[PDB]
């Protein structure tokens, strides 16, 4: 248009085969970066001298076990740059001490934040309201709270996920038996948030599919789908039923984003260990009948065989040697 | 200025969203009941 | 031993925000305004007509 | 008297269920 | 020429006037699906510890018993039982038959039999309404899951207390059990359920926000849009080109779902599959066909084991699973 | 009552009679040549 | 040679997976 | 107790004979689109 | 076409280097990666584990020499 | 609307709605501040990261 | 000036030097070629 | 000694009816009701004017 | 049948009555408590 | 915390005073 910010502002917004804009000035080089620095790890770099793992396929792992595994335990929460003081520029040390795990969370976490701007900024050039952006705040405040604030809540970047499915396992056990996140309030909302998006994926899906008019041409100004004869049937099966179009649609956006966000928040009661593990009362009254038994305290029992018998391995820092006669059993008990 | 208020508006609130508040409200004292308790 | 503040927290945390809820949907009604099988507001501050005349 | 509460809240819970079934805002359908 | 009370029965059962449709099939799923919501509702309010185990060392359940709404829960019937018929005129007493589980048995069986029959009313009045009737198929899935993990891996493992209890720790307690006996999550079918929930969740949130997001101003300043939308109304209350525009710059330049019965079908599909392989992951390691084994997979040349993240699960594993086997 | 096979003959025989006196005023003598029969005497 | 975004975006791409396809490839003749 | 099996048992079949026997009442002309 | 036989040669001489690249333990030694042989040495029975933080440069090169 | 002895003493200060520099204004200076005070963010959180090691600073608990 | 403080301005100079000056002058040349 | 079921009558038993006092006026105030100084019912359901009109 | 009841009736109450009634929970919640809590 | 009870019903009932002075109906003169 008229000055240089304005011909680099039109480049960018251009009708091309990949939409870049200026989000994509952050979006593009960080989400490269975070996914080939990923792909980088689970195919060379190991976790020997971080966790005593192999994890990469140079080493003879497969897709299921490889990982970019989480830094030392003595680095604490170091960012780990490669010029810091810890690698001090060589990149071989830089990738022995898990200094690629730290390269591809801080890229990650500018890579969601240049998507999410990417979703408002296109939003803007259609001429939409973003609530796709809204959407995917869900997502982000999972991975901040999972890979960001959980371990700065913690000893060190060692008790964060490690980028790997098996690793992602090991996380969700390690939480299972260290903090009951099963029993948290929190996480429970969250289930409830997942499962309910994928019931009303699949229930929206199969709706719509049957509730067809006899005839989707792209400009259609008629709707494909008898709304009526929907609302009538669920009316009749299920009680209830969808009459609204659009609060039907803001329904599919709040179920699951609020799931994402209700369990955020309890993983962040998690970083600081403010963890629902126990009912008091219940463990107050087993201490003192041991004929009491719910299924509660039969997990507690569960959680205490996850945390002293993966402890030795998973956490290889501290020394944590074990011997057979402490190491709960439901044998000896 | 002890005028009326042009900027007043009418608050609504349907049945089907008393529903669902009921419903969130009572589900979310069942929920945190048991910790709360505790 | 039964925690007395808890027993508040489970009350008071459902008793008033279904006050509240049931409060805004009384006087929803006196308007005319509770039911969402109505045409949008014709007017700023006058509801729509009902579906069903 | 925690598991009166229990109840009481379930109870509750049940009773909102049913009024939101069958004393349900009736759809029109627009004219 | 006076119609029959058959007729008139008939009539009524099949009606599409009733509040609730009725039915054929809900000549089943009522009475069963009222049975077990009764005696789920007094068995979680009051019932004597269940002894689980079979050796004399019960479980409480029950709100009466000391437990609270996330612990209490329907413990699943006695080990002695196994996967015997338990009703209540079979057992010697009714605390017998609250000792040994019974309760549950009742429950589950109730519940299956009105689940299934919720399947063949969902596609009853499909047919009454004059609609394609595959909506009974996608409910076919969370009912296959039910079935997977009430009544088959009982039948797999030869006890009902290996089903899942009806409550929320229990649900938990069995979720870690059964992670100890046969690693479920490195099934490859439960794999195939999380993509689907995950995905579900994913195109549910993704579907409603590009809808909400193209609504078609119809309302005033600061009222609520969903008045925007008429009931029973033709036009379409959102602009679909615009949605397509913005997803087709979102990742590339043409992968909008144009056709919006596609789209629509994929997501009624996708979670729908995902379901249903992960119950057929859950019913298959019922007959021990547990998931993927790559324990000790690295060595290095002196032959000495390299642990992977696998080695750490397992540990994982072995600890649940030595706490589980009481005295095995 | 006894050997528990009354109950499952008697129930059924009841709802069959009621069955039976529908059927009865049913013109599905005649054969058709169709996917599904949608002649249905409803008397009232 | 240089278009406006595309053969530096496409290469950015095929260059590292091709280099690490043939990486991947020489893992399976490894013995350990 | 027996009574109670002889109860519930007569309500079982009750229950599946009214199902059986109302399937079997013509149920494909139950349809909105009956060729009169 | 013209790049049609330009890819011809390049993506065989990419494969090639990156097949090369693991072959010969140059892999090994960009990327720290230990070879099956050097997990353990003679005097180091236990797991190779950093222990401070900023002393890490130095503790893996006293420790990986030989 | 009602004049008070507060609002006309008050009344410069809320009347220039919409006025505005013309063209980019001091755009170019805002952002070498926000520059500096990004560079200046990142220093101050690497140094509590000890990822900047000062001379005479320690980070850890000091006396008096 | 320690290593560590050495390191955190080289490492600034570079982003500015092989990072946010060359795409800004690439997007200015492709801005006014197109 | 703090009587735990004697909290609950204090606060119960001020609560619940000034809850149910703030309804009736609310719902009041949506009819144009909740002033004395108006006329009366014109017609069964029709509050007359007010008297400043 | 569900007809229009014909007997469905308006309530009312003013600010006054509702001063009153305020008024009146809060004085006896003041005179009983001291009774309630010993 | 049965004084904090009393001071709450005690401040409670004059701030019910003072909204029934100062924010009440203000009387009318019929025409
Ligand atoms: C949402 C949209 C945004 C999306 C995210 C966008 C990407 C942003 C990326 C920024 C992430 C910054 C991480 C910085 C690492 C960190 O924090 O590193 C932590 C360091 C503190 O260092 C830790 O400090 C600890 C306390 O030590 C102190 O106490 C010890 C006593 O034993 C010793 O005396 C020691 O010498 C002394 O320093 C231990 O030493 C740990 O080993 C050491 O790692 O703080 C510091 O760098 C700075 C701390 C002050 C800044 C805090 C704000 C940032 C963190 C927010 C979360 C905090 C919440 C925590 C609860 C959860
Ligand atoms: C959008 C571009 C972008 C962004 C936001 C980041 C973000 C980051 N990088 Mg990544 N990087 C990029 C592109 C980017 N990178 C590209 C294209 C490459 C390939 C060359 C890299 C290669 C790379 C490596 C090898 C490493 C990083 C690291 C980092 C982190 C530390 C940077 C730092 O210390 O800031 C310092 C502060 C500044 C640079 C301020 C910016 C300059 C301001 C705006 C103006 C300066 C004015 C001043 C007066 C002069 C940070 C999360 C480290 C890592 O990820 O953590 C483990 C690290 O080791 N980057
Ligand atoms: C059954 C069931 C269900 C439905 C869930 C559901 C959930 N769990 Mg729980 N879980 C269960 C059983 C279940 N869980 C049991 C038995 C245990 C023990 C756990 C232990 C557990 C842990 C330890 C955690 C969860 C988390 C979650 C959430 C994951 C959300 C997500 O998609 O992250 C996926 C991550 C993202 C979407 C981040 C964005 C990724 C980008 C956009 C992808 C880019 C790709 C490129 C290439 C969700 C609420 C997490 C949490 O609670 O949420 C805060 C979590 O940390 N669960
Ligand atoms: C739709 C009605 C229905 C159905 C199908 C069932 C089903 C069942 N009930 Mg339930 N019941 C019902 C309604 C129903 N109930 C109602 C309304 C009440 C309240 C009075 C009860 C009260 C009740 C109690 C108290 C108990 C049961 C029990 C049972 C089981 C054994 C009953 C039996 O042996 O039948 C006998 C039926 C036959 C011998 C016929 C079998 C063959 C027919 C033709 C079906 C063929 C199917 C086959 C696949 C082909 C069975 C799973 C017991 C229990 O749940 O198990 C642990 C038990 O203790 N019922
Ligand atoms: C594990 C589950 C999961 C995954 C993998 C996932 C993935 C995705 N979802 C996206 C979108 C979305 N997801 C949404 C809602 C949801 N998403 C959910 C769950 C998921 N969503 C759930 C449960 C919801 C419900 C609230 C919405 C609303 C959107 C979108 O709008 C967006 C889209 O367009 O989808 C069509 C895409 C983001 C593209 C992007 O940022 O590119 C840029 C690339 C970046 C930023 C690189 C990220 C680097 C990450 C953070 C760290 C490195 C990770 C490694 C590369 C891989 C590690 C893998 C191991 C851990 C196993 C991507 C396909
Ligand atoms: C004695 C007793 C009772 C004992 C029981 C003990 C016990 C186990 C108690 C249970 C406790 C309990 C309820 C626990 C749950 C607590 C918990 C986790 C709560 C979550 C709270 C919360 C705030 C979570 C945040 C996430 C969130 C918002 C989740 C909400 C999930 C939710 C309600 C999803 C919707 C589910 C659902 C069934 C929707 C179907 C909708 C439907 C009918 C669509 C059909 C339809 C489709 C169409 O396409 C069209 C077109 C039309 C027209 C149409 O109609
Ligand atoms: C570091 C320096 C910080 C500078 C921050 C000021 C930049 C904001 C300039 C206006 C941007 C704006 O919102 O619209 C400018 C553009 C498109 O906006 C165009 O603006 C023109 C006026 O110049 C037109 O009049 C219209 O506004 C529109 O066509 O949208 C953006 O949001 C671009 C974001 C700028 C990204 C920062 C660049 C520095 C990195
Ligand atoms: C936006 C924020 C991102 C900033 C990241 C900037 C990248 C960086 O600092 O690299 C850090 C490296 C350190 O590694 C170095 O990399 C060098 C690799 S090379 O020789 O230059 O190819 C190597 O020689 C040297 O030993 C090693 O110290 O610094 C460089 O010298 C490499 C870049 C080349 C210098 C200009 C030519
Ligand atoms: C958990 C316990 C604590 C919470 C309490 C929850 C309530 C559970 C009570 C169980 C019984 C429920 C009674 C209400 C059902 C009913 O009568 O519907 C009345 C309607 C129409 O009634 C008919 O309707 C006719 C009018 S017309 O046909 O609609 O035109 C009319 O002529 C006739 O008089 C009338 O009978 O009939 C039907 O829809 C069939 C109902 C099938 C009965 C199962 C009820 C399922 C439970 C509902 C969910 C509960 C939550
Ligand atoms: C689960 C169980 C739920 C139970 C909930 C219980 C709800 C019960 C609440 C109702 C009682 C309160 C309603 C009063 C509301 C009220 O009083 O409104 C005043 C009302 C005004 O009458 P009008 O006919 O003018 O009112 C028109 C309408 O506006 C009234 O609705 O007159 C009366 O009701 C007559 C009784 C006079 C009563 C005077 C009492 C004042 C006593 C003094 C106060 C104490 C000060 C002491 C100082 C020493
Ligand atoms: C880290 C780092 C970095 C970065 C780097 C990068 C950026 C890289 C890239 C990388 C890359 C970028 C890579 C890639 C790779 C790829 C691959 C490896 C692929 C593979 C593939 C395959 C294997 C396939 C498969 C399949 C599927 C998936 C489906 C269908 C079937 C088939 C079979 C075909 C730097 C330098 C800055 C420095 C620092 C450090
Ligand atoms: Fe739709």
């Amino acid at each position: 248009d008229r000055g240089v910010f304005d011909l680099i502002d039109d480049w960018l917004k251009r009708d091309r085969f990949v939409f870049v804009g200026w989000s994509g000035l952050l979006l593009f080089p960080c989400a490269f970066l975070a996914v080939g620095g990923w792909l980088t790890g689970i195919t060379f770099v190991t976790s020997w001298y971080t966790h005593g793992l192999a994890s990469s396929f140079l080493e003879g792992c497969n897709f299921l076990t490889a990982a970019v595994s989480t830094p030392a335990n003595s680095m604490g929460h170091s960012l780990l740059l490669l010029w810091g003081p810890e690698a001090q520029g060589d990149i071989t040390r830089w990738f022995q001490i898990g200094g690629l795990w730290t390269f591809v969370a801080l890229h990650g976490s500018f890579g969601v934040i240049g998507f999410c701007l990417r979703q408002f900024e296109i939003a803007r050039l259609v001429g939409i309201r973003p609530y796709n952006a809204i959407a995917f705040s869900g997502p982000i405040a999972v991975f901040v709270t999972v890979f960001l604030v959980y371990p700065l809540g913690q000893a060190s970047w060692f008790f964060a996920p490690s980028f790997g499915v098996a690793a992602i396992f090991r996380f969700l056990l390690f939480l299972q038996g260290f903090h009951n996140w099963t029993l948290n309030p929190f996480h429970m909302m969250g289930v409830a948030g997942i499962l309910g998006g994928a019931l009303l994926c699949a229930i929206h899906g199969a709706t719509v599919e049957n509730t067809l008019f006899e005839d989707f041409t792209p400009t259609q100004s008629e709707e494909t789908y008898s709304m009526v004869t929907a609302n009538r049937f669920w009316s009749q099966i299920f009680g209830v039923a969808f009459s609204n179009k659009r609060w039907l649609h803001f329904f599919m956006l709040f179920v699951p984003v609020a799931g994402m966000w209700t369990s955020s928040l309890g993983i962040v009661g998690l970083a600081l260990n403010l963890r629902s593990y126990d009912f008091v009362s219940q463990e107050l009254r087993a201490a003192e009948d041991p004929e009491f038994e719910t299924f509660y305290t039969k997990n507690n029992l569960l959680n205490e065989g996850i945390r002293s018998w993966m402890a030795a391995q998973d956490q290889p820092h501290e020394n944590f040697i074990f011997p057979e006669e402490v190491l709960p059993r439901g044998n000896a008990l | 200025m002890s005028a009326p208020n042009p900027n007043k508006q009418p608050v609504e609130l349907n049945r089907t969203s008393l529903y669902w508040g009921l419903l969130l409200i009572f589900v979310l004292a069942v929920l945190f009941s048991s910790y709360f308790f505790n | 031993e039964v925690s007395f503040g808890a027993f508040l927290a489970v009350i008071l945390g459902l008793f008033i925000p279904v006050v509240f809820l049931v409060t805004l949907y009384i006087q929803s009604e006196a308007q005319g305004t509770a039911t969402n099988f109505r045409l949008p507001d014709k007017a700023p501050g006058v509801p729509g007509d009902r579906y069903d005349a | 008297m925690e598991a009166l509460v229990y109840t009481f809240l379930l109870i509750g819970t049940l009773i909102v269920i049913f009024f939101a079934i069958f004393f349900r805002d009736p759809p029109r359908i627009v004219k | 020429e006076s119609a029959s009370f058959w007729e008139q029965f008939c009539a009524w059962i099949t009606s599409t006037e009733n509040r609730l449709y009725i039915g054929w099939f809900g000549c089943l799923m009522f009475p069963t699906l009222l049975t077990a919501t009764s005696a789920y509702i007094i068995a979680f309010i009051a019932a004597p510890p269940v002894d689980i185990d079979g050796i004399r060392e019960p479980v409480a359940g029950s709100l009466l018993y000391g437990n609270n709404i996330i612990s209490g829960a329907v413990v699943p019937s006695s080990n002695a039982i196994g996967v015997h018929f338990y009703p209540i005129w079979e057992a010697a007493s009714i605390d017998e038959w609250l000792y040994n589980g019974g309760p549950y048995q009742l429950v589950v069986f109730h519940f299956f039999i009105g689940v299934c029959a919720y399947i063949g009313r969902e596609w009853e009045l499909s047919y009454r309404l004059g609609m394609r009737p595959w909506i009974c198929v996608a409910f076919s899935a969370p009912v296959a899951a039910a079935a997977a993990v009430f009544v088959i891996y009982p039948i797999g493992q030869g006890s009902f207390s290996d089903g899942m209890p009806l409550g929320i720790s229990g649900t938990f307690n069995f979720m870690l059990v059964f992670q100890a006996e046969h690693n479920i999550l490195m099934h490859p079918f439960h794999m195939l359920g999380v993509a689907g929930v995950f995905g579900g969740s994913l195109f549910s949130a993704m579907h409603g926000s590009l809808v909400t997001s193209s609504l078609i101003r119809e309302t005033s300043e600061n009222e609520s849009l969903n008045y925007g939308y008429k009931f029973g109304q033709e036009e379409e209350t959102y602009n679909i080109v615009a949605a397509h525009g913005y997803f087709g710059r979102l990742i590339f330049q043409y992968a909008s779902f144009n056709n919006s019965r596609a789209l629509h079908f994929f997501l009624g599909a996708w979670p729908v599959v995902g379901i249903w392989f992960t119950a057929m992951g859950v019913a298959t390691m019922a007959f021990n066909l547990n998931g993927f084994n790559f324990n000790q997979s690295v060595v290095d040349s002196q032959g000495r084991v390299i642990n992977t993240w696998a080695d750490i699960l397992n540990r994982s594993n072995l600890g649940m699973e030595v706490m589980h086997e009481r005295n095995a | 009552d006894d050997s528990l096979g009354f109950v499952l003959i008697g129930v059924t025989a009841v709802i069959g009679l009621a069955w039976a006196q529908w059927q009865s005023y049913q013109d599905d003598g005649d054969d058709f040549f169709d996917t599904y029969d949608s002649r249905r005497a409803a008397a009232a | 040679p240089i278009f406006t975004f595309r053969w530096l975006t496409i290469h950015a791409l095929a260059v590292p997976t091709v280099f690490f396809l043939g990486a991947i490839t020489s893992m399976q003749f490894i013995q350990r | 107790m027996f009574t109670l099996k002889i109860l519930v048992y007569t309500v079982v079949i009750f229950f599946i004979s009214l199902f059986t026997f109302g399937f079997l009442s013509s149920d494909p002309s139950r349809n909105p689109n009956r060729k009169d | 076409i013209r790049y049609w036989i330009i890819h011809s040669i390049t993506i065989p001489s990419l494969f090639v280097a990156g097949f090369l690249f693991v072959s010969t333990g140059l892999a090994y030694d960009a990327f720290g990666t230990p070879r099956p042989n050097e997990y353990f040495t003679q005097d180091r029975q236990q797991i190779p584990l950093v222990n401070d933080r900023f002393s890490a440069k130095q503790e893996l090169e006293d420790l990986t020499k030989g | 609307a009602l004049r008070t002895r507060l609002g006309e003493i008050l009344r410069p200060l809320n009347a220039e709605y919409g006025k505005v520099a013309p063209g980019w204004g001091t755009t170019s200076v805002m952002g070498v501040f926000m520059a500096l005070f990004l560079v200046f963010l990142v220093i101050i959180l690497q140094i509590y990261n000890s990822s900047i090691i000062l001379e005479n600073v320690d980070v850890d608990w000091v006396t008096v | 000036m320690t290593p560590s403080l050495s390191a955190f301005l080289s490492s600034v100079i570079l982003a500015v030097v092989i990072i946010v000056i060359p795409i800004g002058a690439a997007l200015v040349f492709v801005s006014t070629s197109d």
